[PDB]
């Protein structure tokens, strides 16, 4: 991925989603790697749950990180970047 | 003390990360204190917020005498900001049937022409006509004629005796000190006059087919350039069509052709004949009966 | 000074214009065109000759 491939999905699905100006796309970019195309079509979409989960119907910047930590890690395995053994 | 921004401020910032939705005895009620922070210091946007949390939840909560009540006086203060008479006529749908079933007709009767007010400046809506009958509706109360034909005026209104009935009553019409804020009543003068003028042209068109513009002008209330800006916002919203002639003065229905004439618009000429030979063959036996007899 | 602003500054020419347009053309028409040019703010011919192109 790129900063600007992975920012075309988040400019599109955000765009017929409600949000709020203090929520920020940006920090929702160079923090993520490697992700597919649900996976961050994901972030928007559990963003918009937590908001109902609040009784909310726009996207704040609260709900973003809420919502991050869930689909930042898609790795829960260990022995890992080994180069060596 | 008189410091309002500053306890607000604060109690926004503790009572938010406080309560894990827990215990909601204490929590429902320390929300309505903060609820009021935010209109007395006039923001709307954060009086709204606040206002998505216990008003659901009281729902499938037993239903208590004050929590309800506390909605009901809410609701209406963050209206100054909004000005909207048709959501907040929503609003009172519950406290309707609330003094009509808990409490008794010494708080109904106010809250009556109160609800009542909300709908008159409503803009439109498809609920209109049902709220006309209502259910307690014919209670032999002075103030409930007075909304009832009001109701029924917009129909036949002139605007000719506007300003007569405006003056001997206006309970809620022209001063109101209950529920509404504002430094005047200019308020209530301006707001209703919007809604008796798009009432007066809606009933012309099934009506009036073809009227003067110069007799238009005199039976809205209005001017040359005041008539011209009240059509042009129901037109442009999907409202209403009329048609408006500047050189030639000449307003009229527009009927639309569109319904290709004989092809369509025929179907009400076949219903004419169709009760002929049904009738005549009826009563050529009936006839004969009281005659042989 | 720039090409490709002034390339796109006819596309916003047109775009609030066609908006303003739509609000004059949905009510009734025949209404006279200098009345139409004190809404817009603009030469008569102005009006006439952007209207007419459309």
């Amino acid at each position: 991925r790129d900063r600007r491939e992975r920012r075309l999905i988040f400019g599109t699905i955000a765009s017929k989603m409600s949000l709020a100006p203090e929520a920020d796309l940006d920090s929702l970019i160079i923090r993520n790697d490697s992700l597919s195309g649900a996976v961050i079509a994901a972030i928007m979409q559990e963003a918009g749950l937590r908001a109902v989960r609040k009784n909310r119907y726009v996207i704040l910047q609260s709900d973003l990180e809420e919502a991050y930590a869930t689909q930042v890690k898609t790795d829960n395995t260990v022995d890992k970047f080994d180069f060596y053994k | 003390e008189g410091k309002i921004d500053e306890a607000a401020d604060i109690l926004c910032e503790l009572q938010v990360e406080t309560y894990g939705s827990m215990e909601m005895s204490e929590k429902i009620q320390f929300i309505l204190e903060q609820m009021e922070l935010s209109i007395l210091k006039g923001d709307y946007s954060q009086a709204t917020v606040l206002s998505r949390k216990i008003l659901k939840k009281t729902f499938k909560n037993p239903k208590y005498e004050s929590l309800k009540l506390e909605y009901y006086n809410l609701l209406v203060k963050i209206s100054l900001h909004k000005r909207e008479y048709l959501e907040v006529a929503q609003y009172l749908q519950e406290i309707y049937q609330t003094d009509a079933i808990k409490s008794d007709e010494a708080k109904w009767k106010p809250v009556l022409s109160h609800i009542v007010y909300f709908l008159v400046l409503s803009p439109y809506g498809n609920l209109q006509n049902d709220l006309i009958h209502k259910i307690q509706n014919d209670n032999n109360l002075k103030k409930l004629e007075s909304q009832e034909s009001l109701v029924k005026l917009f129909t036949t209104n002139e605007l000719m005796r506007w300003p007569i009935v405006q003056k001997t009553y206006e309970p809620v019409l022209n001063e109101d000190d209950l529920a509404f804020g504002g430094e005047a009543n200019k308020h209530h003068w301006e707001d209703l006059q919007k809604r008796v003028i798009e009432h007066n042209l809606r009933v012309i068109s099934e009506y009036y087919s073809r009227i003067t513009l110069l007799r238009l002008n005199e039976l809205l209330d209005l001017t040359e350039s005041q008539t011209e800006t009240y059509i042009s916002d129901l037109v442009n919203q999907g409202i209403i069509y009329a048609k408006v002639n500047r050189p030639a003065k000449i307003v009229n229905f527009e009927k639309p052709k569109n319904s290709s004439q004989l092809l369509n618009e025929w179907s009400h000429n076949v219903d004419e004949l169709l009760e002929h030979i049904e009738t005549i063959g009826h009563l050529i036996t009936k006839e004969e009966i009281m005659h042989g007899l | 000074g720039d090409e490709l602003t002034r390339s796109h500054f006819n596309a916003l020419y047109d775009t609030l214009l066609e908006s303003n347009l739509c609000k004059i053309i949905e009510p009734f028409e025949c209404v006279e065109i200098s009345h139409i040019s004190k809404i817009i703010g603009l030469d008569t011919q102005q009006v006439e000759g952007k209207l007419s192109q459309m």
